[PDB]
């Protein structure tokens, strides 16, 4: 209703609803952080494995070497769904999920191509990993604090365990996988999106924090609202009529009224209860005696008619001349819902006999007045401006 | 019920007998009190002004949510006769009964009210040593008649008289013996306020020539009067009341003062736990109360095996339910009391089942059952093994020359709801022997 | 959707007869 | 002496409220609440569970922040399958959040928790206040461990420049970057990192997030901020409302452009002015000028009366004198009073009555 | 269908009835109102058996309860009455004349603040205790007050008239206001009718004062949610400037403190928390409209 | 079986390597994943490179899981002949040197967690043969040991773990330790005085 027929520009429709718009974005726009997916992967002859986009996206993230084989495979020689059923059966799979390797058992020819190219990767990872370590944590330079250190070299259990041929058995390798998937995990999360003095330092012995907030003084005055006193003498003596009116007797038959302001009273009292009735007797939205086709075109010029007006008291009072031309646009276009406000009226009146038109005129009364108000402000400031 | 029972009981009264019993202002504020809370509001606002206000003002005060209380209001203030309706010019006016309206001012403004609420003579005594002892034992005394437990002191012949020629505790010369009624396990039911105005209903009735009107004004007086005061000495016929009263424990007297009891003032208005008990699916009871009325009432229904000084122990037997329900006490009646007087351990429990019912499947919100299902069933199975047999007292007609004249004496029974049976093909019919002269009547004719 | 199906087959598998939900005493007796 | 233990706890009670200054703080609130809904809530340790049992003290949350804090706004955000969920925009309606809350206790909860998309979420939505606002972010978080897109302490940094300030209430043990999150987010202090012992400290935890909390000496945001009182009006036919589009018996017209408006307060739906009745600001005065507590009268002195000024109930004789006095006025108050004096009621009557 | 506790606030001050009988042709109107209250309270007491009173006077030099009478006899009325009005009836009056006997004694003290919200406040604690103590009963208030006399500034009772508003509507017990005087309109007590579900009735004649109380202050909580209250004026909810004393529809309030000004402060400057205002920011308030050149 | 993958859902998972390069880029990413919150469970050996002087003051540190007895390779040449030489010469037995040499490991260990007195974390020993080491633990650490934490199950371990840490998460009373635990200088005065 307001961009296509009335012609608001689409920039100006926007600038009221920003949050909308920035939370449907960001709803979009997030992602979930770095996860082990290859650990939630369990086979569980049959065996069912379910799989999903955002696993199969999460693969691809935390290994290249599946986007790599994923990206020059799909399209050539066979579809996904045999893709992934070979990369499972695949000692790749295994390899990548950090267990041994058995010479045992092989599993796809195809995939295990890669398993010298994953060797080669490694390599690469290990250097985009390597770089120089504070002296604090380094455990390089303990061993290497005594450089001609010789000693009893420590035995078979200090050492990676080894195979009768002397060859070691592979367990440390697994070990170095899930600690390069750590690695890079952390470094995952650094992406492009004096310290030492103070770890050190124990902050416990240190003076113990200080609140900074401020206080307040209120002083309290202000000014009466703005649109014969008797003496000293007068309050004894009226005090002592009254004293001596109680102590002698109470009068309690006396309080029956004279039944000429009782009818008075009655009248008073019944005459605010009627009001009140009046207003409490009609104190989802309320039925209405308009059909559904009219309700409905009312309630749709009626919040176009808010629109134009909520647009234009942000420019109206915004304060900078450079919108003196948008204000007189949205001027034109006030006026031009005036007369389609008038319009209605008459098409109202002729089309329901006046039935329906009393009824449609109170239904628009308050947003009426506001915009004949809303000219007149604009009317008064641009008269006095312009002469 | 209670406002009912009493509000019933005055409007069978004739309007030119009810003006006398507007008379005494202290029956007034009583009878002021008893209206609803609505009604109170529009009675107050009447009272004091002298003026006429038709019945329009007075819907434009209540708003349209409680518009259906307004005619229970009306109709209630209206049948009483304290709200006389008088039309005239077209219009329904409205106006106070004078002499309610008379009343109401005088006690209200402190004028003369010639001595409705007695006077005091300042001799006060203690209430709690005697006058709750003296009353707590004599209405204890008559409970324990009514009960049925031995006691050496019996009621005197003028409540037992009213006992008897009313439906309460029917007796029979031939047994030699009172028992409680269907009504009585109800009476034993009722809140102590509501027990003593049942009591206190039949002796209104019971009562015949000892005006009508000056029996109200004593009973009605007597809930003004207050508790652990003197009164000097009251009408000719209040005096022998006075003495009737005494042996319902609510007036007591040393021997020209008289003093009320507690029971006179809660009559007026109202005011572990004692009598709390545990049922287990063994049928036994542990009643957590120490009390004989709590004790003497279990027993009607149960069969006791011990007792502590705190608990009471018993067990529930077919015997002991057999003879409850020979004396006509009705099962609902035994659940209703064991649920109203359950212990909170078990409400807790029950509420726990109720929770747990309702955590499971919250879809369905199953009846919240303190006592164990199966107690329910199988005491409402003794009772379908009590209604077992059914038998009937009439004749039996048979032997007609015609269907037709069989099928008109016959449908004429079931039209008049006297007939117990019939059968087409042998053209015989049963009818009671309470329809069995009418019957007859109409065969002839 | 599947799953919730299944959860509402299994809770549907341990409800209890209807029989079971009221005391059916005052109703007619059980046979033919 | 079971009675004196009571009184020597009392006293070490007292302690604490023995030191009450009038620190500013700002009444103009922009809370954003964060609830965690993942698979470590789905534990009994709360009964029937840590996901039922913080819906339902949320939502007596929402009732009491906006009882207490009429002019303020919140929005309430949730964690769920790694990602921060919005479910409540910034308003001033507390039925909507209200109704949008009932809507989560239904589905299970599920997946893992994310500060950051949580934190960013809560960064976007207070980026449209007015610099006169306090934006403040409630975290309710029960996981041990949290998986994040990228770098946390970026985020932590940027909340920092933002002025925003943290609370986090804890269900298990302490986290480290959430210690930090909560110190360096609050200029230092350690205080506004809370880990609840059982259910009855989760209620009073909730409770003390109600009151405002102080600025700091060295941010200062002073400034006046254009507001308008409304005037009921009363109409005998049905119009349409300025923010619902729906027809309505009655609302109140805004005094500059004559719109009216369903219910307050609410931002007016066309010159964007704040319509708030006088009510609302006597709500927030007894956070400018709060009673000063009462110090309990040691029984060596004598006393003054028997019974109680302000609700006549006689004093019991009885050790320690049950009388707590009013400095201002000298006036001794039964402990009953002064439990309701500084609870429900802000002012002294003693004080009001003495005349100047 | 459950006992109301009434707690009356009667606002007696030499200063407010001398002005009120000097400028009307009504001498001892308080006798009036008092016995006029003894009527009400009986016909309170006449309700319901279970129903409670309390009575809270605001003297000049402070505040009392004269019913129920502290643990701490004449004939003023006829003996012959009822025993439980009486037992009310007797006792209000003879405390009655113990605090006219001690006003009378300090009549020369300066009383210049009236102590109406402290009785208000008072009677709020009473209406705790009671609460609280017994457990199932309402509660209901009313103010008696003579504004006639005029008063000197109401400024500082705003605060604490207001803040009794919210203790009320926390524990449901509506508060109904009577003024007796010349104004037709406080804007203060106004509010405290319709804030809470109250009635307020402004009377320029004393005679006749049970009709008011028997009609419309006689409505008692059980009831209200069926039963239209007679109150006629309208509130607007509104708040005098800090610096000018006249009602503002559209003003500035101080972030820091909430004071109400009408317009920019001299000196850039609050004048309550002494807060100054950074001028650019106070510079866009002060900006004219835009309107084309 | 398994039990990796349940694992790290939780934290991240870091192994000391023989590699002192590798093992000090676990560090590093160890310190990194606790610090922001991801939660890290570092694999070492209580005679390897970690044990000899990297520290885990509060945040790297909060429980310490010493699984078995650090005991030496019993069949050890080089050792069997040094056990002799201590007997024949010193008179130390050979079990007692043995229990001595595996405790001052498990020991070292447990010291590295604990930097000043607002540091807390919860130590365990997983070994049968611990329950009769508690006096030849160093005495700050055995007073800390309860009779009956002696012989724990690992569902019992669990249940008091939760409720030590829920107790150390509230905010303590700086009365407790104004002067009890911690001296400021007008304290340490009245101690030379009282001493003196
Ligand atoms: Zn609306
Ligand atoms: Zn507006
Ligand atoms: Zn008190
Ligand atoms: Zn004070
Ligand atoms: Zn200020």
């Amino acid at each position: 209703e307001t961009v296509i027929n009335a012609g608001l520009p689409p920039s100006e429709f926007w600038s009221t609803r920003i949050p909308l718009l920035r939370a449907f974005a960001l709803s979009t726009s997030q992602k979930v952080g770095p996860y082990n997916v290859l650990s939630t992967i369990k086979p569980v002859n049959k065996v069912n494995v379910n799989l999903s986009r955002e696993k199969i996206l999460n693969i691809f993230e935390n290994y290249p070497i599946v986007k790599k084989a994923y990206t020059d495979n799909v399209p050539k020689n066979f579809k996904e769904p045999e893709f992934w059923a070979r990369f499972f059966s695949s000692k790749l799979f295994r390899k990548l999920r950090g267990e041994k390797i058995m010479q045992n058992d092989r599993g796809d020819v195809i995939i295990d191509r890669y398993l010298t190219l994953d060797q080669e990767f490694d390599r690469k990872d290990d250097d985009m990993l390597l770089h120089p370590v504070k002296k604090i944590i380094d455990l390089d330079g303990n061993i290497q604090d005594d450089p001609v250190v010789r000693g009893n070299r420590p035995d078979f259990t200090m050492q990676p365990g080894v195979d009768i041929n002397g060859n070691s058995d592979g367990t440390v390798d697994i070990l170095k996988g899930m600690n390069r998937l750590s690695e890079k995990m952390i470094m995952a999360l650094k992406n492009e999106y004096n310290d030492e003095r103070n770890e050190l330092k124990i902050d416990d012995l240190n003076e113990s924090y200080k609140t900074n907030y401020a206080i307040i003084h209120l002083k309290r005055n202000a000014h009466e609202k703005t649109t014969l006193k008797v003496s000293n003498q007068q309050m004894l003596q009226q005090l002592s009529l009254v004293m001596d009116n109680l102590i002698n007797k109470l009068d309690l038959n006396q309080v029956v009224p004279n039944n000429e302001v009782s009818n008075k009273i009655n009248k008073r009292v019944i005459t605010a209860i009627k009001i009140n009735a009046k207003q409490a007797k009609h104190n989802l939205e309320v039925k209405s005696t308009l059909p559904i086709d009219l309700l409905e075109s009312c309630r749709m010029l009626h919040t176009t008619c808010c629109e134009f007006l909520k647009h234009f008291y942000i420019h109206f009072q915004s304060g900078e001349q450079k919108q003196a031309s948008t204000v007189k646009k949205l001027y034109n276009h006030l006026k031009d819902c005036i007369e389609k406000l008038n319009e209605l009226f008459q098409d109202v009146l002729n089309g329901d006999g006046e039935s329906m038109s009393n009824t449609c005129t109170a239904y628009l009364k308050p947003v009426l007045n506001s915009i004949t108000l809303a000219t007149h402000k604009y009317d008064e400031y641009f008269n006095e401006y312009n002469n | 019920s209670l406002k009912h029972s009493v509000t019933q009981y005055l409007e069978e009264i004739p309007q030119q007998v009810q003006n006398r019993l507007y008379t005494s202002p202290a029956t007034c504020l009583a009878i002021y009190r008893i209206l609803p809370p609505l009604a109170k509001f529009f009675i107050m606002a009447m009272v004091f002004n002298e003026n006429e206000v038709p019945l329009l003002d007075l819907d434009k005060w209540v708003n349209s949510n409680g518009k259906l209380q307004f005619q229970n209001a009306i109709k209630s203030m209206k049948s009483l006769h304290l709200l006389i309706p008088n039309k005239s010019s077209g219009t329904l006016m409205i106006n106070l009964n004078p002499t309610f309206k008379i009343s109401l001012r005088n006690a209200l403004t402190g004028g003369e009210v010639q001595n409705s609420f007695g006077v005091v003579v300042e001799e006060n005594v203690v209430s709690l040593d005697l006058l709750d002892e003296y009353s707590a034992n004599k209405w204890e005394t008559i409970l324990h008649f009514m009960v049925g437990t031995p006691l050496a002191k019996i009621p005197s012949e003028k409540v037992l008289n009213l006992l008897k020629h009313s439906k309460l505790m029917e007796e029979v010369n031939s047994t030699g013996e009172f028992k409680i009624t269907n009504e009585g396990f109800q009476f034993l039911l009722q809140e102590i306020n509501s027990q003593l105005w049942t009591l206190l209903l039949q002796y209104l009735k019971m009562i015949e020539t000892m005006d009508l009107v000056d029996v109200l004004h004593f009973i009605f007086m007597l809930g003004a009067l207050e508790v652990g005061k003197a009164y000097k000495i009251l009408s000719e016929t209040q005096r022998i009341m006075l003495q009737d009263m005494r042996d319902y424990g609510l007036v007591f007297q040393k021997h020209s003062i008289f003093y009320p009891t507690k029971l006179a003032l809660m009559l007026t208005s109202d005011t572990i736990p004692d009598g709390s008990l545990i049922v287990e699916t063994n049928f036994k009871i542990y009643s957590y109360s120490n009390s004989p009325l709590q004790i003497a009432v279990l027993s009607l229904f149960v069969h006791l095996k011990a007792r502590f000084v705190n608990m009471v122990l018993g067990q529930i037997t077919r015997e002991s339910i057999r003879r409850a329900l020979t004396n006509g006490i009705t099962a609902d009646q035994i659940i209703a009391y064991l649920e109203t007087h359950a212990h909170p351990q078990m409400r807790r429990l029950a509420e726990e089942k109720l929770e747990k019912k309702l955590e499971l499947d919250p879809n369905c919100k199953e009846p919240l059952q303190v006592l164990p299902p199966t107690v329910v069933d199988q005491i409402r199975l003794w009772q379908l093994e009590l209604d077992r047999v059914i038998t009937y007292e009439g004749s039996l007609y048979s032997d007609f020359e015609t269907s037709q004249e069989y099928n008109l004496l016959s449908k004429y029974a079931q039209d008049i709801g006297v007939l117990l049976w019939k059968d087409d093909k042998k053209k015989k019919f049963f009818i009671s022997k309470e329809g069995n002269s009418q019957v007859l009547d109409f065969a002839k004719r | 959707e599947l799953q919730e199906r299944q959860a509402e087959e299994k809770r549907k598998q341990n409800a209890v007869p209807e029989w079971h939900k009221q005391s059916t005493i005052g109703k007619t007796a059980l046979g033919r | 002496a079971s009675l004196v233990a009571s009184i020597v706890e009392a006293r070490k009670k007292r302690t604490a409220k023995k030191n009450i200054t009038p620190y500013q703080r700002g009444i103009i609130r922009s809370l954003i609440l964060t609830l965690d809904c993942s698979e470590a809530m789905l534990e009994k340790d709360l009964r029937p569970n840590r996901h039922a049992m913080i819906i339902q003290y949320a939502i007596d949350f929402v009732h009491e922040f906006f009882d207490q804090n009429p002019i303020s706004q919140m929005g309430i955000i949730i964690m769920r399958n790694g990602l921060a969920q919005l479910v409540s925009q910034v308003s001033g309606n507390p039925q909507d959040h209200i109704d949008a809350l009932k809507s989560i206790r239904k589905q299970e909860p599920k997946g893992n928790p994310s500060l950051q998309n949580a934190l960013e979420m809560a960064r976007g939505l207070l980026l449209p206040v007015p610099a006169h606002c306090t934006r403040e972010v409630l975290i309710v978080f029960g996981s041990l461990s949290t998986t994040d897109p990228g770098d946390i302490h970026q985020t932590i940094d940027s909340l920092v420049s933002e002025k925003i300030r943290v609370k986090v209430l804890g269900l298990s043990a302490q986290v480290a970057i959430c210690k930090e999150l909560c110190k360096a987010t609050n200029y230092g202090d350690e205080s506004f990192y809370k880990i609840l012992l059982d259910e009855t400290h989760l209620k009073e935890l909730f409770n003390e997030a109600v009151t405002p909390l102080p600025v700091n000496k060295i941010n200062k945001g002073f400034t006046l901020v254009k507001m308008g009182f409304p005037t009921r009006i009363f109409e005998d036919t049905p119009t349409f409302c300025s923010c619902h589009s729906k027809l309505v018996y009655g609302g109140y017209f805004c005094p500059n452009c004559h719109s009216k408006v369903c219910s307050l307060p609410t931002v007016c739906p066309c010159c964007d002015l704040m319509l708030i009745l006088s009510t609302h600001l006597a709500r927030s005065y007894h956070h400018l000028m709060p009673l000063k507590t009462f110090a309990e009268v040691p029984t060596t002195e004598k006393f003054r009366s028997e019974d109680c000024f302000s609700c006549q109930s006689r004093f019991p004789i009885l050790l320690t004198s049950s009388r707590y006095r009013c400095e201002d006025c000298k006036q001794e108050f039964c402990v009953d009073c002064d439990v309701f004096i500084h609870e429900i009621l802000h002012n002294c009557p003693g004080c009001e009555s003495k005349p100047v | 269908e459950s006992p109301s506790l009434l707690t009356v606030i009667i606002e007696i001050a030499p200063k407010l009835w001398t002005t009120f009988d000097e400028e009307g042709n009504e001498k001892g109107s308080i006798i009036k109102v008092l016995e006029a209250l003894i009527v009400f309270l009986n016909a309170h007491l006449a309700f319901n058996s279970a129903n409670k009173v309390a009575v809270i006077a605001a003297y000049s030099q402070g505040i009392k309860y004269l019913y129920p009478e502290s643990t701490s006899d004449l004939k003023i009325i006829n003996s012959d009455m009822y025993r439980r009005f009486r037992n009310v009836d007797e006792t209000l009056v003879e405390e009655i004349y113990k605090l006219f006997e001690l006003e009378k004694k300090q009549i020369e003290q300066n009383s210049q603040r009236s102590t109406l919200a402290g009785a208000m406040s008072a009677g709020l604690t009473y209406v705790n205790r009671i609460s609280k103590e017994s457990v199932s009963l309402k509660s209901r208030l009313l103010v008696l007050t003579c504004g006639s006399g005029s008063s000197k500034d109401e400024i500082f009772q705003y605060i604490p008239i207001m803040n009794c508003i919210f203790s009320a509507t926390k524990m449901k017990c509506p508060i109904d206001v009577v003024k007796i005087g010349g104004s037709k309109e406080s804007t203060f007590l106004q509010q405290t009718t319709d804030a809470t579900n109250g009635v307020y009735l402004h009377v320029e004649s004393t005679e006749g004062l049970i009709q008011y109380l028997a009609t419309a202050m006689f409505i008692d909580p059980s009831l209200r949610p069926i039963i239209v209250k007679p109150n006629h004026g309208s509130v607007d909810f509104r708040t005098s400037c800090y610096l000018t004393g006249r009602v503002v529809a559209v003003g500035f309030i101080c972030s820091v403190c909430l004071c109400v000004l009408s317009i920019i402060p001299p000196g850039n400057k609050c004048p309550a928390c002494d807060s100054q205002f950074d001028e650019h920011v106070i510079a866009k308030l002060k900006r004219k409209p835009v309107v084309p050149r | 079986m398994g039990i990796l993958d349940e694992v790290w859902k939780h934290k991240l998972i870091l192994v000391e390597t023989p590699d002192a390069q590798e093992t000090s880029l676990a560090l590093e990413t160890y310190r990194k994943a606790c610090s922001n919150g991801r939660g890290a469970i570092l694999l070492s050996v209580a005679r390897g490179k970690v044990s000899e002087g990297i520290d885990f003051d509060h945040q790297y540190g909060r429980t310490v899981l010493m699984i078995g007895i650090p005991f030496q390779y019993t069949e050890s040449r080089i050792l069997k002949a040094r056990l002799e030489f201590m007997r024949e010469n010193y008179r130390i037995r050979e079990n007692d040197f043995l229990s001595f040499d595996a405790m001052r490991h498990a020991a070292q260990c447990l010291g590295r967690v604990l930097r000043g007195k607002d540091d807390y974390g919860v130590m365990v020993l997983a070994d049968r043969r611990f329950s009769r080491k508690r006096s030849q633990l160093p005495k700050w650490i055995a007073q800390g040991l309860s009779d009956a934490d002696l012989n724990l199950s690992t569902d019992m371990a669990i249940s008091n773990t939760k409720q030590f840490l829920r107790t150390m998460a509230q905010p303590t009373d700086p009365k407790d330790q104004e002067g009890v635990s911690v001296w400021s200088y007008e304290d340490l005065i009245k101690h030379q005085n009282s001493r003196k």
